[PDB]
């Protein structure tokens, strides 16, 4: 009593599905298409170097495997009968590319997490030694590395069975009486599987909150002093007498000296030396000598020349100390844009592989009994199903990150909350 | 080699004026600020006045605005303090002090150096002498084996007086305390020693009391009752 | 108008440590000073150690310095004596007081009843 | 007008302790506040001059520290020359500079009872028109003592000026005098004069009396 029945089924009977197939892929097809058009023809960072990567496996995988199901279910046959000329080797050749194409490609995506959170959060150490080189020696190296590891069942470690309705092949994980070489291979991919998904969540976490970080130290000291220096502005060019005068010029001559105090989000890896904040102090030095000379000549004395004054210091801010703070901003943004594209993609990665992993398990050493006939084998193929289905989705996400009207409107979303 | 040296400060009656000038040493007052600072005794430090001379820029302290003037000589390198309308309460000692200019170290550091100071006293008064009074002590009370005994110097102006005991010969256990300002414009001041009680009644104590303005020197002797 | 309680007494062996407790049934213990007191069979009351207000600090006697200890808790607002390296000339009666001026002007005005503390 | 607000006013403490003096700030004066020390009839000198720098020739025990306008002063192991009073400062413009209150800081030792005498009006004195009675207060510690005058019952309306030295070079102890003045006529009025005298190291008040 086999635990599969259709394991030398030698013929197909279904509901004409393949043009479901073929639609699929299509789809597919067109948007992996399209996304690889846009950007890297108009957009065109170490990020894209490793999107454009994990693109391009996907369509070589999308581009190999749904041609083999389609034409197996079209000519109305069995995966061992669909083509003569080799029987079992279509369904060996089946099941190792789909496990090497989907471990590979959670390698890579582990890769772009790890490398995000390094360079959002230690700029040194990023800077030192991470270049475009690295992102251009990423995926020939995890590729290797999974087509290398997923070699195991050809060795003798596992088993790669046929399964219902003679479609499809996986590694086998419902075992035979009992073994302890079929128990190996099956809980370690798993194993495998869960560690890398464990570890690009935590890395996803870590750059999240150094991302805040930096919207916190932004927030403060610039922009507060910012908002302070134009209050006080407005007051004095909003006043009467000269008793507030003194009050409110020394209240702005304070908030310039703490906004000099500052940092900007760039060029702070040398804090001294570099004109980018040279010419930041100077800025602030002249604007402080005119609230000086104000304060020197309508106050001492007692005259009217406080409004010009307030009207030259207006001028003067207003002409070379915005770029700095408009610099500030738009690349917070820009750095806000990349993480939500990690975080879709993780989301969907972890989503759509968790059920294979419960079901290694589930089929080795987690059985005192099993019901075995129609509750199994149904079990069995939505896991294959949605590791499979992983692949359409991809490109879309990038598509739609990067549409015209559409993108437009989702940054114009997401900057409010 | 920098310097602050004040003069001009002495007993002037209430309503008078004054002249105060600190001449800076080792620099030049037009590349520098100075400011007048003053404590009264036995209290805190308090700022007075302001003077620019590069600019031409002068502030005076609230109380102080009014009645007092700041000037500068360059060539002679020099600040003057002009006091006008001067009271009881201007009885201090007075310092100048500098600051830098605007931009730079110069202006964080504040006030890096300060003048030795001079007192101005402010009050209606003459010289005159003080008087000498004795403590005699009880042996009947004097238990324990110790007693006391001291003499008491009133009603002389101005300051200093000095007190001695047996021509310096007793210098332990002995006290002196701070004058006291009286309502009268005049001081007072006592001094105390202890003695073991087997010793009083056979050995006399002399108390001696110098005082230098009004050229005065009197020899009180203390004897048990 | 306060109530004192003092906890401990017991007979003790030469050489032993014991904790003497202090305690003011309610009302405040934290802007005011503790004094403990000591008293022989055939002297009179002698200063042992104050405790000040918090951050200030705490002043003991002459020949307590070495051994005894005072501490304090605001919680409960009450006072702790632990001695150590006691000899037979330390049995007395003792007793503890609260000065009332906030100045640290020392006025006792209640002592509550005190323990007796024997060493053999 | 900025103020500042020191804490506290007197330390008592020793060779060896761990000090912390805090001042702080009513608007925000940026880093611009400074600290001075001085010593009994000498100018103050500078320690910290921008909140947390070191004036050149000042010893590293000196600390600076500021956080939210609260600004921290410590000395990590006190020393005997450290014994002074201490000042904050803020100076944002040339018009506005503002001192501090002061702290001084003295020496710990254990406590000590003072020693309470009396001394009647002297003859010659009698004379003149004026009678002085004088109450000493020796050798005590800590400072703080009260002394309570009286004739008949509390005679505390009558003027009584009191000095007391600074603190003893060799056992750290106080000494106190308090001295009463009135005319003769008034010295005639009744005959018993009295001390009382209450410390902290002290079970009940000593009172010491004289009858004419
Ligand atoms: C086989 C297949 C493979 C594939 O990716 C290739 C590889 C291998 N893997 C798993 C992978 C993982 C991650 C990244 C790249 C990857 O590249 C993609 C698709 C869409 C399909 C497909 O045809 N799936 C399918 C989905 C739903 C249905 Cl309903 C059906 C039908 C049925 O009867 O089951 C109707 C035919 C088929
Ligand atoms: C499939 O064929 C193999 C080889 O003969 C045999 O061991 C196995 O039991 C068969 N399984 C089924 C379900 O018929």
């Amino acid at each position: 009593s086999p635990f599969y029945r259709c394991q030398n089924t030698t013929s197909v009977e279904k509901g004409n599905s393949a043009v479901m197939g073929g639609v699929l892929f299509s789809t597919g097809l067109l948007g992996n298409l399209l996304a690889l058009g846009l950007l890297a023809r108009s957009g065109l960072s170490v990020f894209y170097m490793l999107v454009c990567g994990l693109t391009v496996t996907d369509l070589l995988g999308k581009c190999l495997l749904s041609p083999v199901v389609l034409a197996a279910y079209a000519q109305n046959r069995s995966l061992r009968v669909l083509a003569p000329a080799l029987d079992n080797s279509l369904c060996q050749a089946f099941a190792f590319f789909m496990s090497f194409f989907g471990l590979s490609s959670t390698l890579q995506l582990l890769a772009m997490a790890l490398e995000r959170w390094l360079s959002l959060g230690h700029p040194f150490f990023y800077r030192r030694h991470i270049t475009l080189r690295l992102g251009a020696l990423v995926a020939p190296v995890v590729s290797a590395f999974s087509l290398a590891f997923c070699a195991l069942p050809f060795m003798g470690f596992g088993k790669f069975v046929q399964y219902c309705p003679g479609t499809w092949c996986f590694i086998q994980m419902v075992h035979e009486e009992g073994s302890l070489s079929v128990l190996g291979y099956s809980v370690l991919y798993s194993s495998l599987m869960a560690l890398l998904v464990l570890a690009t969540v935590l890395c996803n976490l870590g750059a999240m909150r150094n991302l805040y970080a930096m919207h916190r130290r932004l927030q403060a000291d610039l922009e507060d002093n910012w908002e302070t220096l134009n209050d006080n502005l407005k007051v004095i060019e909003k006043a009467d007498n000269a008793a507030q005068v003194k009050d409110a010029l020394t209240k702005m001559r304070a908030a310039a000296l703490d906004a000099q105090k500052a940092t900007p989000p760039k060029l702070e890896d040398k804090s001294p030396d570099s004109p980018e904040m040279k010419d930041f102090r100077h800025g602030f030095d002249i604007l402080v000598g005119q609230i000086d000379d104000a304060l020197k000549l309508a106050n001492e004395g007692k005259v009217k020349e406080a409004q010009a004054a307030a009207e030259q210091l207006k001028t003067t801010r207003n002409a070379y100390i915005q770029k700095y703070l408009e610099r500030a901003r738009s690349t917070l943004l820009e750095e806000l844009d990349a993480l939500l594209l990690l975080a879709l993609m993780t989301v969907l990665f972890t989503m759509c592989s968790l059920p294979v992993i419960y079901r290694a398990y589930y089929g080795a050493f987690k059985d005192v009994k099993e019901k075995n006939r129609t509750s199994e084998e149904a079990e069995d193929l939505r896991a294959l199903r949605f590791l499979s289905v992983i692949s359409i989705v991809n490109p879309w996400i990038f598509i739609i990150f990067r549409s015209p009207v559409f993108r437009i409107f989702f940054h114009k979303i997401f900057i409010r909350p | 080699e920098v310097q602050l040296v004040e003069s001009g400060g002495g007993l002037v009656q209430p309503g008078g004026s004054l002249r105060l000038s600190c001449a800076a040493s080792g620099f030049n007052v037009v590349d520098f600020s100075l400011h007048w600072v003053r404590q009264a005794p036995g209290k805190g430090l308090e700022w007075v006045a302001y003077i620019s001379s590069s600019s031409g820029s002068t502030s005076y302290a609230d109380s102080v605005k009014g009645r007092f003037t700041i000037s500068a000589d360059t060539s002679k390198n020099t600040a003057y303090l002009q006091m006008n309308s001067l009271r009881a309460e201007d009885t201090a000692v007075y310092y100048c002090a500098r600051w830098g200019y605007w931009p730079g170290e110069p202006w964080w550091k504040a006030f890096d150096y300060w003048g030795q100071g001079t007192l101005v006293t402010v009050s209606s008064a003459s010289t005159k002498g003080p008087s000498v009074f004795p403590l005699a002590p009880s042996s009947k009370s004097t238990s324990g084996g110790t007693a006391a005994l001291g003499c008491l110097v009133k009603d002389y102006f101005p300051e200093p007086v000095t007190v001695s005991w047996n021509s310096g010969a007793l210098t332990s256990g002995v006290h002196t305390f701070p004058a006291v300002l009286q309502s009268s414009g005049l001081y007072s001041l006592s001094s105390v020693v202890t003695v073991p009680s087997s010793s009083l009644g056979t050995q006399t104590y002399i108390c001696n009391v110098n005082h230098k303005p009004s050229n005065t020197k009197v020899d009180k002797k203390v004897e048990p009752k | 108008q306060v109530q004192l309680q003092e906890s401990g007494g017991g007979l003790v062996q030469p050489g032993g440590s014991l904790r003497l407790s202090c305690a003011a049934s309610g009302r405040t213990i934290s802007r005011y000073a503790m004094s403990w007191f000591r008293q022989a069979p055939g002297k009179e009351r002698e200063f042992v150690a104050v405790a000040r207000r918090s951050g200030d600090g705490a002043f003991y006697a002459d020949s307590v310095q070495g051994r005894f200890t005072v501490s304090r808790d605001d919680a409960k607002n009450t006072v702790y004596l632990q001695m150590n390296s006691l000899k037979p000339e330390d049995t007395a009666v003792y007793y503890c007081a609260i000065d009332s001026d906030t100045f640290y002007s020392g006025s006792y005005d209640y002592w509550g009843q005190g323990t007796q503390v024997t060493v053999s | 007008d900025i103020q500042m607000t020191q804490s506290p006013s007197s330390l008592s403490a020793s060779v060896g302790d761990r000090v912390t003096i805090t001042c702080r700030a009513s608007q925000s004066v940026s880093s611009a506040v400074a600290w001075y020390q001085q010593k009994p009839g000498k100018a103050p000198k500078l320690l910290i001059y921008s909140a947390s720098s070191l004036y050149s020739g000042v010893p590293s025990r000196f600390s600076g520290s500021r956080s939210g306008t609260d600004f921290t002063l410590t000395i990590s192991s006190l020393q005997p020359e450290d014994f002074a009073t201490y000042y904050c400062q803020q100076y944002l413009y040339y018009s506005l500079v503002t001192f501090g209150q002061g702290t001084k800081v003295e020496i710990k030792r254990t406590v000590a009872a003072p020693s309470v005498f009396i001394f009647p009006p002297s003859d010659s004195q009698l004379k003149s028109g004026t009678a002085s009675v004088v109450c000493l207060l020796n050798n005590f510690y800590p400072r703080e003592a009260k002394v309570q005058w009286k004739v008949d019952n509390a005679l505390q309306s009558g003027n009584s000026q009191e000095s007391v030295t600074e603190q003893d070079s060799k056992d750290s102890t106080y000494s106190l005098s308090s001295t009463l003045t009135l005319s003769k006529a008034d010295y005639e009025k009744h005959k018993v004069y009295a001390c009382e005298v209450t410390h902290q190291g002290l079970s009940s008040p000593v009172t010491k009396s004289f009858n004419r």
